[PDB]
């Protein structure tokens, strides 16, 4: 039960691909593409290092995953050439992300055959082809339209239903999907130390404490709440962690200045962190 | 928790050094070609020390001059120290008064003398000190460190020799008193009626 | 496919870890006779192999390169492969049965690891014709420069040992000393050889008769006698089937014994061999890495009795018959190999500009 | 920048007041992982002023623990790489007679120069990963059936390499313990765990119990420029008690353990930690006029050592001066 | 009849044939409480034996002679019955329990011998108080003769190859070696002494407190760590549990390994010996006859855990812990004896002129 993450069986010349190595020959090092249903290829002996190398044990350290280049295909034969000494660390880690996306994507696409309990290899080739192919064709570019096709799609169904796999097919994808990608979920949190010593000393804290809970945007309540007598806390459940914890720094900033003016004392005792 | 700080008494409110304490405090005296002050901010450092209070009465001047080309008064130093002075101090007592006054700590700091050489790391004895805390829900108020020794050894001078009594089960001083001059020593019998289970006299 | 040799009789718990045949047994009896999975040339060889109709370290090199040679010859390409993996690949069977019939050898080893290469290195948009030409050129060339090249050169320096008057030990049989030994008779030295033999193979007895048909006085003795005659030999020559990476010496079971003895007599030990047969394994004694030959050669008739005759029935009686044994650097003096003379710690110095 | 001076502070600490990383191979990660983001996060113009920033760093974090070798080894790496990497992208060594009969500079900052410098770490990061699986894969070649092999202390390298002979054959293992520091009972817990047949002994026995001992299988801590040893207390003995029985001495250690230093350094050789672990401090009085001494290291020569086991394979203590040759430069050696 | 002690834990295979006891576990479980099968002075003897409360060679012969002595003074002949053979045979249990307790040194067996030939030389005349005075009083006169006389004597050949300025290595505790530097010291000789220790008796500490109350300057470190000390070492004095008939040293477990150690740094080794412990018997290595301790001695703390707490759930594991170890004669320069300083090769000569 397994399938290509792509449409094309077999990749064309300079394509970096994420192979896994199996054993060693005389040639160099037999792996299997993993997103191409795990046909064997080659990583060849004069191709390892920009230097000189002594043994194929220096780098290859069978049955680790690896990040190589293609140079040679011939699809008659089954030959297909690799090389590593040709790749850079950013088509490295693109080809990582491109990867693991394309993991995700087929994870819950077999997730779906498998609980809608197809046996044979073809049906669930025939599923992957109704709605992954469409939408890498639709964008152009394989790997990631299917991935961000289904991201897309986790919030609007509307993309998904043009697929005309079946009703039962299309309510377990939505399902798989919208339980798989939507763990929106971040939490920032924070700790600060304000206190006036003045006349109006505890109106002024609550009137400090009211401005800093202002600043709080949609969807987003900084449940500001009293740690010890000298130090609140702000915790405040919202995702998007890139943005929760510069609001939560405009709160404290606000609170800061709210406290300054009122004649007081204030110190961020711990700054905007994850949870 | 909180980080880890230290309570650092950098004048002994008592002249055992006179006439060499005249013109230069104990603190800053050479061991082995390094002052204690340098030893006691290494052993507080290396333990997990993140921040620590100095408090310098007697020639605070020179102290203070002396701590801030230290390697500890650098901006890379993670124990970070803060240095108080006041010519009102006259004890220990008045050091940990004006603590409480200020409310420089907020739990499980530790109290050490500016002349202090040791290696101790006190991790296991913090993590037993919070746990007991944490079970008996504030009633272990203090947890003194203590070396295995021999009364024979140099270092067990007849000054500051101590015998303790203690409940061996669960590490907890029961009595405690010194043994200058004293050819005899003596324990109360109410060490014997709570934890009569196990007592022993080290 | 090809089955698996079985092992003959009881082995010793120190070498349970070797394959032990009989000579009697043999693995063609359960293949076909027109053979079709094994080359015919190959089996010919394992079945000689076997037998022990080829001994010699040189001899099963070349051997092994001429029936290589010839399945070469015979080899198609199939359709839709290429001849740079399927030779090798179609080749390692045949490895394997040779192994089976006998433990490879390190010359052999070395062999096969340069015509390994070699294939590996074909171009893949060349002629067959012309691929199968230059394998077997390539081949020639080998054997030439590895062994009569690197022989002429390895007697004409030890020519330079070889004085007059002086005494020369040597073991076992082997072509390089016999060959150094005529040599230096011929361009005019005079002196004498010392033949030391071993059982069972006694094999001294062809260099023996090569010294004798060559007009060199000679003399011969078994090996356990050679703490006498050391007092009056000057040199003790040496001949090596493999060089270890350490400067270990691996050859015949005996020799070893008789460095240890010549140090013991102050006398100067000389090891000759060829670069090819240098190995970057290593080995720091005889149990890890050896052969067992067959038990049952161990035994021998003295008067009308065998007393090892039936020494299958004695459960708790065990025969070994070791073919190798390592000799450390320390006991060796000289290594004469083509490049020139060298101490024993200068295999690996070899072992790298010979790879670059 | 400041992460990356707060990094080394930290690294400098951690060598200087005691252990970690724990394994040779996690400080050896770390150095190389340190000098990386040195070589990134910080500009140069010329090579030169790379190498004398790195000969800086190098300098400090040596100084910060002497007995670990294996950061100095790191260091000089490093600087042979990119001594080989300016000299391939510049022009086109090791003062054999060969120049020396047919017959520099550092400027000209190249742009290409940075990058390959990394992938040459990288690939350096890559055989750190399976240098103990290297070593451990050729031990079916030095163990029999039925042998006596006999370890000192706790090296992982040896352990890894007995796990995997003792997959397919049996034998018998015996251990004795390093005092005062007796890891060598974790080793033989750890072996006998795997059924390998353990002994457990005092240091005290190894001449008693070579006499039965075929085999001898040693870590060590560092290697010196003439095949010499660095190891844990008591392999001196081991290795003398060896030689006079003529076993074999085997000496597992990686590449990254070799040290181009000459051990004419015999004052920072040793460690010498606390007496406590020799004489406990509740002796009393005596401790007032006898001294302790608890040395930690001590030096073995070549000539006691059989064999060298390494991930590029077997060697002799008399090539050992061919493998820094083509690991470090000379100029390098000082630091 | 005496039950027979049993044996504690898995033995290396290569030591299977030597006993292997556990410190707690006790023969006098299972013996009546008013001693009737042996005397009462043996049942204790063979407890502090097994215990470990008598540790020396001399110590061991010292005790087991005085309790022999009092095993004498309470004997008394049975009618019908003569001294001579009676009392041989009456011993012999008490040796047997002895052995059971912790196996006989070569100085107990030698004492053993000697008392056992001089019971037999009683004449059947003899009348049985004499008998009994003219045992004890040679019984003395052996431990005089050959313990005090004999130290005294070795003390003072050893006078002289002590110089003023050098360095001397002892390894664990003897009263011989302890005594020869003390009296060398308080002759005028001023030099510094090295103690080598090894686990797990850890008895060098006896002799470095002595060399301390003594005021000699003493070192100390253990035995891994010699190799580093020998540099700077002059001689090796070693004290020997016994003399074989072949000039091999039988001692502590470290000491053919320190004559080793010290022959590679080209030290003079001097041997220190009384001709009591000479032995006819010879052994080449220390596997044919030795002595197992108990191996939960091994068990040490390092840190907070004990790394072989629970050895024995482990079926492949087992621990071994020698007591004695074998030095070739060719790694010992002196032995230096009551009859004055010998080559190691003239022991068996010493066992002709001595019977």
């Amino acid at each position: 039960l397994s399938c290509r993450f792509y449409q094309h069986k077999f990749p064309e010349v300079e394509d970096v691909v994420m192979v896994n190595v199996r054993s060693i020959a005389e040639m160099g090092a037999y792996v299997s593409l993993l997103e191409y249903n795990n046909i064997e290829g080659m990583i060849l002996l004069s191709e390892l290092s920009r230097r000189r190398i002594r043994s194929i044990n220096k780098l290859i350290r069978i049955g680790r995953n690896e990040c190589v280049v293609v140079i040679r295909v011939d699809k008659e034969k089954g030959y297909i050439d690799l090389s590593k000494r040709r790749v850079s660390p950013e088509e490295a880690i693109k080809c990582e992300d491109k990867f693991t996306k394309s993991k995700t994507v087929y994870s819950i696409l077999r997730h779906v055959a498998e609980v809608l309990e197809y046996t044979k290899d073809e049906q669930l080739e025939s599923l992957f082809q109704r709605t992954a192919w469409v939408f890498d064709d639709k964008y152009k570019r394989p790997g990631y339209g299917a991935y961000d096709a289904f991201k897309h799609a986790v919030s609007d169904p509307s993309i998904l239903d043009s697929l005309d796999l079946n009703e039962d097919e299309r309510e377990v994808l939505i399902n798989n999907i919208n339980r798989r990608l939507t763990p929106q979920a971040v939490k920032i949190r924070a700790d600060i130390e304000v206190a006036c010593y003045g006349y109006e000393g505890i109106d002024a804290v609550k009137e400090a404490l009211r401005a800093g809970l202002n600043c709080s945007t949609e969807n987003m309540p900084i449940k500001i709440n009293l740690i010890a007598p000298p130090r609140y806390v702000m915790t405040t459940t919202t995702l998007e962690r890139t943005e929760g914890l510069s609001v939560l720094s405009q709160a404290m900033a606000v609170i800061k200045e709210k406290i300054e003016e009122k004649r007081g004392v204030f110190n961020v005792q711990m700054e905007p962190k994850v949870v | 928790p909180p980080p880890l700080q230290a309570v650092l008494v950098a004048d002994s409110f008592d002249r055992r050094f006179f006439p060499i304490s005249k013109d230069q405090p104990r603190v800053l005296l050479p061991l082995a070609n390094v002052a204690l002050i340098d030893y006691t901010l290494e052993f507080l450092t290396a333990t997990g020390v993140q921040e620590t209070f100095v408090f310098c009465c007697w020639k605070a001047a020179q102290i203070k001059e002396h701590l801030l080309k230290s390697k500890w008064c650098r901006p890379t130093s993670l124990n970070v120290v803060r240095i108080i002075t006041s010519e009102l101090y006259r004890s220990l007592g008045d050091v940990l008064r004006d603590v409480d006054a200020k409310a420089l700590v907020r739990s499980d700091f530790l109290l050490v003398y500016g002349d202090v050489i040791s290696n101790i790391n006190i991790t296991r004895a913090l993590e037993e000190h919070r746990l007991r805390r944490k079970l008996e829900k504030n009633v272990s108020v203090m947890t003194m460190i203590f070396k295995e020794s021999s009364p024979s050894h140099p270092t067990r001078c007849h000054e500051d020799n101590v015998v303790v009594a203690v409940d061996s089960t669960t590490n907890r001083v029961l009595h405690f008193q010194k043994t200058q001059g004293l050819r005899r020593f003596a324990f109360p019998l109410s060490l014997f009626q709570g934890s009569s289970d196990g007592v022993e006299v080290r | 496919q090809v089955p698996t040799r079985k092992d003959y009789g009881s082995k010793v718990s120190l070498f349970s870890h070797l394959p032990q045949y009989s000579r009697q047994n043999s693995l063609t009896q359960f293949m076909s006779i027109p053979s079709s999975v094994i080359h015919p040339a190959m089996v010919r060889l394992g079945l000689q192999y076997s037998q022990g109709l080829v001994s010699g370290s040189n001899a099963r090199c070349i051997a092994l390169l001429r029936a290589l040679q010839q399945v070469i010859q015979d080899y198609t390409t199939p359709p839709n492969e290429e001849l740079s993996r399927d030779l090798v690949n179609k080749l390692k069977p045949y490895m394997s049965f040779l192994t089976q019939c006998r433990p490879l050898s390190a010359s052999m080893h070395n062999a096969i690891k340069f015509l390994n290469k070699e294939i590996t290195s074909v171009g893949s948009s060349k002629r067959e014709e012309e691929a199968k030409s230059e394998l077997r050129a390539a081949i020639d060339r080998y054997v030439q420069e590895k062994i009569v090249l690197a022989a002429q050169a390895i007697s004409r320096f030890a020519y330079q040992k070889i004085s007059n008057g002086d005494v020369i030990l040597v073991y076992g049989c082997s072509s390089l000393v016999s060959r150094i030994l005529q040599e230096a008779w011929t361009e005019g030295r005079r002196f004498r050889v010392v033949v030391v033999d071993s059982r069972p193979w006694l094999e001294g007895r062809h260099t023996l008769r090569s010294l004798v048909h060559a007009g060199v006085p000679a003399s011969y003795l078994l090996i356990p006698a050679a703490s006498y005659v050391l007092p009056e030999v000057s040199k003790v020559l040496l001949g090596a089937h493999a060089l270890l990476a350490n400067g270990s010496v691996m050859s015949r079971v005996g020799t070893a014994q008789l460095a240890l003895v010549a140090r013991a007599h102050n006398v100067p030990v000389l090891v000759c061999c060829e670069t090819y047969k240098f190995c970057e394994r290593v080995q720091t004694d005889a149990f890890v890495s050896n052969e067992l030959d067959d038990p049952d050669d161990l035994q021998c008739k003295r008067g009308e009795h065998v007393a090892l005759a039936n020494w299958q029935n004695h459960a708790s009686l065990r025969l070994l018959n070791l073919v190798y044994d390592v000799t450390p650097p320390e006991l060796v003096d000289l290594v004469i190999t083509e490049l020139g003379m060298i101490p024993c710690s200068s295999v690996p110095v070899v072992l790298r500009v010979k790879s670059s | 920048g400041s992460e990356l001076s707060e990094r080394i502070e930290s690294f400098v600490e951690t060598l200087k007041r005691g252990g970690g990383p724990r394994s040779s191979e996690e400080m050896a990660r770390e150095t190389l992982g340190l000098l990386r983001q040195i070589i990134t996060d910080h500009r140069w113009s010329n090579a030169g002023e790379l190498m004398e920033l790195i000969r800086r760093e190098g300098r400090r974090m040596t100084a910060a623990q002497p007995s670990e070798t294996t950061v100095g080894n790191m260091v000089r790496r490093v600087l042979k790489i990119i001594r080989e990497e300016y000299g391939r992208l510049h022009g086109r060594q090791q003062e054999s007679l060969h120049k020396l009969l047919t017959s520099e500079d550092f400027s000209f900052h190249y742009a290409q120069l940075q990058s390959n410098i990394i992938e040459a770490i990288n690939e350096l990061l890559v055989e750190l990963e399976g240098t103990m699986e290297n070593i451990a894969a050729q031990a079916l070649e030095h163990i029999h059936s039925n042998e006596v092999i006999m370890t000192i202390g706790f090296s992982r390298t040896v352990e890894a390499f007995l796990k995997e002979a003792a997959r397919k054959r049996k034998f018998h293992v015996i251990v004795a313990e390093c005092a005062p520091f007796c890891q060598g009972h974790e080793m033989a817990v750890n072996l006998s765990k795997a059924g390998i047949e353990t002994t457990v002994m005092t240091d005290a026995a190894i001449f008693a119990v070579m006499s039965r001992v075929n085999k001898v299988i040693i870590g060590t801590k560092t290697i010196l420029a003439n095949g010499a040893l660095r190891a844990v207390t008591g392999t001196h003995t081991l290795a003398l008690a060896a030689k006079h029985h003529s076993t074999p001495l085997i000496v597992c250690a990686p590449m990254f353990k070799l040290s181009p230093q000459f051990p004419n350094e015999e004052d920072s050789f040793h460690k010498f930690v606390a007496p406590e672990e020799v004489l406990p401090f509740t002796e009393g009085d005596i401790l007032e006029k006898v001294s302790v001494h608890c040395p930690v290291f001590d030096y073995v020569p070549p000539e006691l050592i059989t064999l060298f086991i390494s991930n590029i394979g077997g060697n002799a203590p008399s090539y050992i001066y061919r493998l820094m040759s083509e690991l470090y430069h000379p100029d390098d050696h000082v630091l």
